[PDB]
């Protein structure tokens, strides 16, 4: 159940982060399918995978809400990606820094992220558990890679698209320090803690080739689907949303109906009958 | 925050800046008190295009009520200085 | 070619696909000039008494008391009894406290039946 | 309470009210804080079709995917002392029987 | 927000609103600034060939089908700007909006600081206490019978008068008093 | 134990020979050290009882609940003094009479070795709170209020005065010493079946129990506030402490006849945390609250097991001090704004920060947060009742977490968004309700440090 | 520490490791222990002399109460309420005390399972049998007696227990 | 995997259930049958408290790790040999279940071919 | 506590030399770090045993007697 | 200066108090604190006891 | 101590359709007889340090080419230090 429950949290997650617009709703759908992920870990009996999973997870994602509220607060208050343009050189170290904190989460070999999620899709792969968690478990790495992408390309690639009267600083040593502590973290902490604690479970040493390398497969496959899609909006053409984009952009229904069906089912009888 | 305290010359400039940049509205004509149905030959439409492009200019989304019935370049800067609370 | 919407109780009709608002009549506009005289009556009521400087209070609504006194302190006087209010009545009142005993019954019974066999496994269980 | 006008002046701008006018009769259960009945651009009876074959399908594919195992070509771990027996549960004065594993 | 509402909305307030409504769910749609000005000059000439349409029903047909069009493209999260109703900062400074009337009851230990505001202050009460005789007179000479029929307050008309009903319009807060 | 009752007795000629202007200052510095003085009953021991006399008895159960009662009566003065300003100098004194009068009877009843003489008191006291509900209420409800209180409590109560008689004219004895001693268990006969059924209903009424709680709501709203503050902390305790006390003749009998009182209990929580949901006045918002708190009391009760009892006793002294203070709360805001309904009064935090910090508080205890004796009570009971079957569980979790929503509901509504424009006559807080709150949140706070102070006699 | 019996409270002997280092390297785990020592346990120390000295310039004894034997309930008559009332007083005394006992062999048990690290489901088989018995005679003798327990209820269940004992082994006699 | 296309599409009977493997004895093969081989005793073993399920035959390398990590502890890169050592022997000790699925594998598909034979002798 | 930049209205913000050689300096040391650790542990994203062919194997391994024992 | 008077009546005084508390109070009473048995492996030495722990079995070593 | 500098507005005849994507969407939009009549209010978006745009590559690879440097010349000097 367990395992099913994370299988189950970090698809849905990661689909519905794959289309949102309010940056911080990118992470924080990011963050719920790393617990989802999380929990998958609990669910195969490993137990202090999941614990390293946690404490690097910690630091980067930190980073990146960090380097989300400096892109907000830059730009008065604003939070929808649509009218974030051009800051890659606007804001240079907001923009290392989340580079650096994305390609830690999407799993970058010797990254934070590589020492946890690496051996957690290993440990998964090598393990007697569902055909279908695992394919939600690997889908939904694409994705994370996927959604990495989005934020990347919607918020510092493109030309600005922010009001005239700009803004933009990024020169006070509190955010910069702050930033560039756990920025430090994001690089080294995952070697440094990995290479300092004692054994505690018995690895997976031998591995089909195809089999080892499938973590980085999936997220680079999921990198390059999503800015092959991603480059087709410059295209000068106009065409309907289908079901599946209405689907996860309106978080699979499960905000609206579960928040009005019940709550006046509920009420309703509170007054109605007692 | 960090933002500068805008005030009614800076409200007043971007307002003409804006509008000058409308090429349906010719740069060497308008003035502040230009009315925009009749001296300057603009339709229904065009002023809600404009109404549009200060909003995008100036952050903030202007009611269709509120809107709708401002129509000269002065009008438009009283608006916003009511709304954003600049005396000076 | 658009597949229409169909509105429900918790996502209703919204007023721009009314064809109500389309269907116009005279009398419509009647209707309209009048909601608005009373919505400008009430409205030049409340700004006459807000803005006086001599009031140190609060502003009575008739409107609150009448909603407070019809939700609470009306009810009985205006309740007569029927088939649905006495239907409902007795199933929402007696049902659950029946069905909930025969469960509570049936599980006890289940427990001293085991206990008095001696399959239960009681070990540890000391804190009752 | 949420769908009306956002913009009007109202006398009590939170919720969305007049003074004077008549109160509905569930005026806390419409709140803006609660169930608010405001128009989706999904119809209602769509959602719940998709929310309900989504929810099924998982279900069904995770019993499935029960049903269907995935596994490595590997046979089970072989552990030293008679599979562990004394350090799991103890019981040495008992003397059970020897199970030993085979090399390959 | 300050305006007055009408008894209703004409044609073309309708048109109007659903004009702006669809530029702005085209542009939430087409991000890049120069696809939404293709776009919409695009939209801007579907919205023209029906301008000179003389008649009322068939013009009434039209705006009907459009608003069918709409709710089927109507890109279920459009961008809001942060302070409108829907933003994600729409009543953040809401709760730091303190009434001036709080003012009365402070310590004349607290009144001690900032004496030329409370000077100030006084003499707004006094202006705002001989104003409201006034206004009440002008105002009930000036409404007509049977109440009034908008929500339309008429200006001052005198020298020493002040517009009816200011007070509680000028003395606002701010709107970010802190 | 007349080192209490006697200072109790002496309170009243002190308040009618004191100046018009210092009764109130007089009346609370000896009730304070009243209060101070029965804090040495607290000083219990493993063994039977203090019995100090023939007919006065002390015990872990009723030193806390004596202990409530004589903390109560200072602060149902502090409360009383404003609203009781324009009154006369005598009808004033007859307040304080009537308030003096009610701890009274209340120390002598928990202390009431012999049945009968419990019954006596526990009947007395209905007198003087009926007395101040009738003459020192607001609204034209109070008549009704009295009514209701008065019958609903007399017709539950009579069957006992009949069965406690009897059972001396068969046993010999109602001493609850001897009657402990000698108890003998209870045939399965319909005239044992009456017997118990006169016995419990007594106590079953003033708790109250789901059905029989309609005088509850009306008795609370249409009360002054030192009223409410005794009905919700002390007098709903009545009825629990007598049950702890008369089912020690009741067994075996209690098993099978407690399923109707379980069954309604458990539902009725349910129902009531689920009506406090949709409720346009506070105080009526409050009652329910104590109805449902009172619906988890009688369950531990029936139950019978030692948790059951020890999360009872510590239930029953956290609501009496959580009540108590949320209806002071409630009180405060009505002071000011005369309506005693929710949501004309908003936004109250950005003009009264403290009062919003005490709002807070106090709905963090009604929460059953951790570690307060809220929730020690809430869950020693909830093992209690798991033990006893294990889909308790679904009930007892579902009101917690309706509890969770309606506490959180009524600080959202009145603490939070934006102020009503028209209302400018909220003063600040004056040092008087602050103090108030003060004294009545941190014994809590205090309580939680010596939790087997409340535990009662299991512990 | 004299304070407390080794002998209620058993620990194994702790065996620890000499420190055996591997490499020239200095460990700074050493280093944080010995500014932690000069820094920290030597004021304590100089405290504790200072107070424990103030203590034993004024020593003053406190005593065990000790409770003398009474008859118990079986040796009661039906009515007698004094000899009642000292045999349930003596009854509730031996209630407490088998709980203490109980609360000491859970006390065991916990710092077993704590100190024997990961090898605890072998190394605490005796605290977990004692455990277990304890708890067995505990239940029998307390349980389900009800929040109004008395001597007179206790006294029941072992009569209908030993009922239950006296046929039992009657049936398996004569079998 | 293929291993699970071949037993979840092909012919079940013929791939073997992981959960019951072996299904044969270990002498069907060839009756030397060399003992497996434990290097860490009983006692030593339970001091180390490695885990429950870090007792396995490959305990003696985990073990010497586990020292050399302690000794050598600020330079936590010195224990390379070691980690290496215990790693390779779990290479062997997973190729070895590898040959046992094999086995397994391959006398099951003996044992099919011997019935079926049988069977078509018997018929003929 | 930093520094003063004002703003340019449609033009391209201040930038100081100290957060470009920051931002770089970072950038550089990520990438020097995973190609550093990758020329050092090639091995954790290749792995260092090859993986066995069961195919491979031949009867008398694993103990194949085509119907030949009994 | 600001450092160190801040690493004194922040650090330095709760250290103090919670060592004195548990060195003198809680360690008073048996089991309050528990301590896991450190790990003891073949070729180590006891400083109670000084006795040395056999070596292992000397298994075949190659690669 | 604020940004009180007196900033002044840019000359609005800097902004031309010419060079940037408004031109195409210009010559696209004459294609069917129309023109935008807000395009030189976009042309800023183009004009400064912002007429130049990287690719997702080349922003993942932001500060790879002094990385490289340092790891060869690190490799390098572990070569030289090893042999000896
Ligand atoms: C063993 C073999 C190993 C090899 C494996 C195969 C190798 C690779 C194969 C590649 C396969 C396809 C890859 C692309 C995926 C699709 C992406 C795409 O093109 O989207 C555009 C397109 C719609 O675009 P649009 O509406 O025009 O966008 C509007 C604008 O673009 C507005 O755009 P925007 O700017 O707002 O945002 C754009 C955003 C928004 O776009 C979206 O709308 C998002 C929706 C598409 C994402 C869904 C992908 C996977 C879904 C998993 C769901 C699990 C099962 C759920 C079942 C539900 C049942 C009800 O899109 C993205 O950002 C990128 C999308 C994600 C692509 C990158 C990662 C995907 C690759 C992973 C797939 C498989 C590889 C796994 C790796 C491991 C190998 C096992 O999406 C689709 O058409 C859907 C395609 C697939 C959906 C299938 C579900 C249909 C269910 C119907 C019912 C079926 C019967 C069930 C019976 C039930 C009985 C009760
Ligand atoms: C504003 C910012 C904060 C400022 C303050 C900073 C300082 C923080 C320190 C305060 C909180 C930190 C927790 C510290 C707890 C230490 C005290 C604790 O140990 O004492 C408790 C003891 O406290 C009391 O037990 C609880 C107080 C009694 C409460 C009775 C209420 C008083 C009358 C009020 C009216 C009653 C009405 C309610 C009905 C009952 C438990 O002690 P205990 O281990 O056990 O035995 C004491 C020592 N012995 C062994 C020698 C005997
Ligand atoms: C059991 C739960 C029973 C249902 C409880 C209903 C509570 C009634 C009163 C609640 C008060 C009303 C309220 O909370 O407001 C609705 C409020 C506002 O909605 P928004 O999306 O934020 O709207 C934003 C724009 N306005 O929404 C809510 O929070 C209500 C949510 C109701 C929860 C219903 C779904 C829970 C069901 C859980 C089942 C799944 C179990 C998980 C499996 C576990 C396996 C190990
Ligand atoms: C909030 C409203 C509550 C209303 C009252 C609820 C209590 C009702 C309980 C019964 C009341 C009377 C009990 C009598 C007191 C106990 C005395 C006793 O038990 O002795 C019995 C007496 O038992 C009776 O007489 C019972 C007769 C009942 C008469 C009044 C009935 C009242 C209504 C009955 C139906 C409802 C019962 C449950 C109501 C619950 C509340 C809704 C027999 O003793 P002996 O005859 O001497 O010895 C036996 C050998 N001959
Ligand atoms: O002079 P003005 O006051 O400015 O009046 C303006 C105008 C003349 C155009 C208008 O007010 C008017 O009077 N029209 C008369 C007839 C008329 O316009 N009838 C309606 C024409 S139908 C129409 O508007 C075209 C449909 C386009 C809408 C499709 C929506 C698709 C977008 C979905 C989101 C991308």
């Amino acid at each position: 159940m367990t395992l099913c429950l994370g299988a189950i949290t970090t698809l849905f997650t990661a689909l519905c982060a794959i289309t949102q617009n309010d940056i911080k709703k990118i992470v924080a759908f990011s963050t719920s399918s790393q617990l989802g992920l999380m929990m998958v870990t609990i669910g195969i009996n490993q137990p202090h995978l999941a614990f390293l999973h946690i404490c690097m997870h910690a630091f980067f994602k930190a980073m990146l809400f960090m380097c989300s509220g400096s892109i907000i607060h830059s730009l008065n208050d604003e939070q929808d990606i649509r009218k974030m343009g051009g800051l890659y050189k606007a804001m240079p170290f907001t923009t290392t820094a989340l580079i650096i904190g994305s390609l830690a989460l999407t799993g970058m070999p010797y990254l934070t992220g590589f020492y946890s999620k690496d051996l957690i899709i290993e440990a998964v792969n090598m393990s007697y558990t569902n055909a279908w968690a695992l394919l939600m478990t690997l889908i939904a790495t694409s994705l994370t890679a996927a959604y990495s992408t989005r934020i990347i390309f919607f918020a510092f690639l493109g030309k600005p698209r922010f009001p005239p009267l700009v803004l933009i600083n990024e020169n006070n040593p509190l955010l910069i320090n702050s930033i560039k502590r756990l920025l430090i973290g994001s690089i080294f902490a995952g070697f440094i803690i990995s290479n300092n604690i004692p054994p505690m479970t018995v690895p997976n040493t031998t591995m089909p080739l195809y089999m080892k390398m499938t973590a980085l497969i999936v997220t680079i496959m999921g990198f390059m689907l999503a800015l092959e899609l991603n480059n087709t909006t410059y295209y000068l053409k106009f065409k309907y949303p289908s079901q599946t984009y209405k689907f996860s952009n309106m978080l699979g229904y499960y905000p609206s109906i579960m928040h009005r069906l019940p709550t006046y089912h509920n009420l309703s009888m509170s007054q109605k009958s007692a | 925050s960090d933002a500068p305290p805008l005030t009614l010359e800076a409200i007043k400039d971007r307002v003409l800046y804006v509008l000058k940049l409308y090429d349906k509205i010719d740069p060497e004509k308008l003035s502040v008190n230009s009315h925009f149905m009749k001296d300057l030959g603009l339709d229904s439409l065009d002023q809600v295009e404009i109404i549009m492009a200060m909003e995008d200019e100036f952050g903030f989304e202007i009611p269709d009520i509120d809107a709708e019935k401002l129509m000269c370049p002065q009008e438009i800067v009283d608006y916003i200085a009511d709304k954003k609370d600049v005396y000076e | 070619s658009f597949p229409k919407y169909k509105p429900s109780r918790l996502a209703t009709l919204p007023a721009t696909l009314d064809p109500a608002e389309y269907d116009i009549s005279p009398e419509t506009r009647k209707a309209q000039a009048e909601r608005l005289a009373i919505r400008s009556r009430l409205k030049r009521e409340y700004l006459l008494q807000y803005n006086d400087p001599n009031r140190l209070g609060v502003i009575e609504d008739p409107a609150l008391i009448r909603w407070t006194y019809a939700r609470s302190a009306n009810i009985y006087p205006n309740f007569r009894p029927t088939p649905k209010t006495s239907l409902l009545g007795a199933l929402f009142g007696i049902g659950p406290l029946f069905f909930w005993y025969y469960v509570f019954k049936t599980d006890r019974d289940k427990k001293e039946k085991l206990i008095q066999e001696g399959k239960l496994d009681q070990t540890f269980n000391i804190s009752y | 309470q949420q769908e009306r006008d956002p913009w009007y002046d109202w006398d009590h701008p939170d919720l969305r009210l007049n003074w004077g006018e008549p109160i509905h009769w569930d005026l806390d259960m419409y709140i803006r804080n609660r169930v608010d009945t405001s128009p989706t651009p999904v119809s209602w009876n769509t959602m719940c079709k998709h929310l309900f074959g989504f929810v099924a399908f998982m279900l069904f594919m995770f019993w499935v995917g029960e049903i269907y195992p995935s596994y490595q070509p590997v046979g089970p771990k072989q552990y030293p002392y008679n599979d562990l027996y004394l350090e799991r549960g103890g019981d040495p004065t008992k003397e059970p029987e020897p199970v030993v594993h085979y090399e390959i | 927000a300050f305006s007055a509402p009408a008894a209703y909305l004409t044609h073309q307030q309708k048109v109007l609103r659903l004009y702006k409504r669809a530029l702005r769910h085209l542009e939430s749609w087409c991000v890049h600034r120069d696809k939404y000005r293709y776009f919409a000059c695009l939209m801007r000439a579907r919205f023209d060939e029906h301008k000179n349409e003389k008649d009322m029903v068939k013009a009434t047909q039209l705006l009907r089908q459009a608003e069918e069009e709409f709710w089927y493209g109507q890109h279920p999260q459009p961008y809001i700007f942060p302070e409108s109703p829907g933003g994600t900062s729409y009543e953040r400074y809401e709760c730091y909006k303190v009434p001036e009337w709080c003012l009365d009851d402070w310590h004349p230990s607290e009144k001690a600081m900032y004496p030329d505001y409370f000077a100030k202050r006084e003499q707004w009460k006094r202006l705002r206490r001989e104003s409201w005789e006034r206004e009440v007179k002008q105002l009930q000479e000036e409404t007509p019978p049977g109440g009034p029929r908008t929500e339309a307050l008429p200006p001052a008309r005198k020298e020493g008068d002040l517009p009816p009903l200011w007070w509680h319009i000028v003395t606002r807060p701010r709107e970010r008093p802190m | 134990m007349l080192k209490i009752i006697i200072p109790t007795t002496m309170l009243l000629p002190m308040t009618w020979m004191s100046k018009h202007n210092m009764i109130w200052i007089n009346a609370t510095v000896h009730s304070l050290l009243i209060s101070l003085i029965s804090l040495s009953l607290l000083n219990q021991l493993g063994e039977n009882s203090l019995n100090f006399s023939l007919t006065f008895f002390s015990d872990s159960l009723s030193a806390p609940l004596l202990v409530l009662t004589t903390w109560l009566l200072p602060l149902m003065l502090m409360a009383s003094q404003s609203h009781l300003s324009k009154e006369t100098t005598t009808r004033k004194k007859l307040y304080i009479t009537m308030l003096i009068l009610l701890q009274l009877f209340l120390i002598m009843t928990f202390t009431a070795t012999e049945l009968i003489l419990f019954y006596i008191l526990f009947e007395a006291t209905l007198v003087p709170t009926l007395i101040i509900i009738t003459r020192w209420g607001n609204q034209t409800e109070r008549l009704n209020a009295g009514l209701y209180f008065l019958f609903y409590t007399l017709a539950g109560s009579l069957p006992l005065l009949v069965a406690l008689v009897y059972i001396q004219n068969t046993t010999g004895s109602l001493n609850f010493l001897i009657i402990h001693y000698w108890s003998h268990p209870l045939s399965n006969s319909w005239s044992n079946i009456f017997m118990w059924l006169a016995c419990i209903m007594a106590f079953m009424v003033k708790m109250p129990l789901y059905g029989l709680h309609l005088w509850l709501p009306k008795a609370h709203v249409e009360a002054p506030i030192a009223g409410s503050m005794v009905l919700a902390a002390v007098l709903l305790k009545l009825g629990g402490y007598g049950m702890m006390r008369i089912t020690t003749i009741l067994n075996p009998l209690t098993n099978y006849m407690a399923y109707p009182f379980l069954m309604l209990s458990m539902w009725g929580m349910i129902m009531t945390s689920s009506i406090c949901l949709r409720q346009t006045d506070l105080k009526s918002l409050i009652a329910y609250s104590s109805v449902s708190h009172m619906a988890l009391v009688i369950v531990a009760i029936m139950i019978q097991t030692p948790w059951s009892f020890m999360g009872a006793t510590a239930l029953m002294i956290a609501h009496g001090l959580t009540s108590s203070m949320l209806f002071c709360l409630a009180n405060t805001n009505y002071e000011r704004v005369h309506s005693r309904t929710m949501i004309l009064a908003r936004g109250l935090q950005t003009l009264l920060p403290l009062m919003a910090t005490w709002w807070l508080v106090a709905s963090l205890t009604n929460l059953a947060l951790p570690p307060s004796i809220n929730l020690i009570g809430e869950l020693f009971i909830i093992t209690a009742s798991f033990s006893w079957s294990n889909i308790t569980i679904i009930l007892m979790g579902m009101n917690m977490m309706i509890t969770a929503l309606y506490s959180l509901y009524m600080l959202i509504t009145t603490q939070r968004g934006k102020y009503t424009h028209h209302i400018n006559n909220i003063k600040p807080s004056f040092t008087r309700e602050n103090a108030l709150m003060a004294l009545h949140i941190l014994p809590l706070l205090l309580l939680t440090l010596n939790p087997k102070m409340i535990l009662g006699p299991l512990y | 520490p004299d304070s407390w019996d080794k002998d209620v409270y058993p620990e194994p002997p702790r065996r620890t490791p000499a420190p055996a280092p591997q490499t020239s390297l200095p460990n700074p785990v050493t280093y944080l222990t010995k500014i932690f020592d000069l820094l920290v346990d030597r004021p304590v120390t100089l405290a504790r002399e200072f107070i424990e000295q103030q203590h034993a310039k004024n020593r003053y004894y406190y005593y065990h109460r000790e409770f003398r034997r009474v008859p118990d309930i079986t040796e009661c008559e039906e009515k007698d309420i004094l000899c009642m009332f000292e045999a349930e007083m003596q009854w509730r005394r031996d209630y407490k005390v088998d709980q203490e006992i109980v609360n000491i062999i859970q006390e065991r048990l916990k710092a077993c399972q704590q100190r024997e690290g990961e090898s605890y489901r072998q190394n605490c088989a005796k605290e977990l049998e004692q455990f277990t018995q304890v708890s067995k005679a505990f239940q029998d003798r307390y349980s389900d007696l009800g929040a109004h327990y008395s001597a007179r209820k206790c006294l029941a269940k072992q009569k209908q227990r030993m009922l239950a004992e006296r046929k039992a082994a009657k049936e398996a006699a004569a079998a | 995997g293929a291993h699970l296309a071949r037993r979840y599409l092909g012919d079940a009977s013929k791939e073997p259930d992981p959960l019951r493997m072996p299904t044969f004895p270990p002498d069907y093969g060839f009756p030397e049958r060399k003992e497996r081989e434990m290097v860490a005793t009983q006692q030593e073993m339970n001091d180390a408290q490695l885990m429950l399920q870090q007792r396995d035959y490959c305990a003696h390398y985990l073990i010497q790790l586990l020292k050399c990590k302690r000794d050598s502890f600020p330079n936590f890169l010195a224990c390379k040999h070691e980690q290496h050592d215990w790693d390779y022997c779990e290479h062997l000790d997973y190729v070895k279940r590898m040959k046992e699925f094999e086995r397994e594998r391959r006398l099951l598909q003996r044992k099919k071919r011997r019935e079926q034979r049988e069977a078509e002798m018997a018929r003929g | 506590g930093g520094v003063h930049i004002e703003p340019r209205y449609r033009q391209f913000p201040q930038l100081t030399r100290s957060q470009l050689i920051q931002a770089e300096f970072f950038s550089a040391t990520m990438w020097f770090w995973i190609l550093w650790r990758f020329w050092h542990d090639s091995d954790a994203v290749l792995g260092h045993f090859p993986y066995p062919d069961p195919s491979q194997w031949t009867d008398e391994e694993l103990g194949i007697l085509p119907d030949d024992e009994d | 200066y600001r450092h160190s008077i801040f690493a004194v009546t922040h650090v330095l005084i709760p250290v103090w108090i919670i060592h004195y508390y548990l060195k003198y109070h809680v360690t008073a009473k048996p089991y309050t604190v528990v301590e896991r048995k450190p790990r003891i492996f073949p070729g180590d030495t006891i400083l109670e006891t000084g006795e040395v722990i056999p070596l292992m079995k000397e298994f075949p070593d190659q690669h | 101590e604020h940004g009180h500098s007196k900033m002044e507005l840019p000359d609005y005849k800097q902004w031309k359709i010419e060079g940037t994507p408004l031109e195409t969407v210009q010559e696209k939009l004459a294609a069917r007889g129309l023109r935008d009549p807000w395009g030189r209010n976009e042309a800023w978006r183009y004009s400064g340090g912002f007429a130049n745009n990287v690719s997702f590559v080349g922003a993942l690879l932001k500060g790879f080419k002094w990385g490289f440097a340092a790891f060869v010349v690190a490799v390098g000097a572990e070569y030289y230090l090893e042999s000896q």
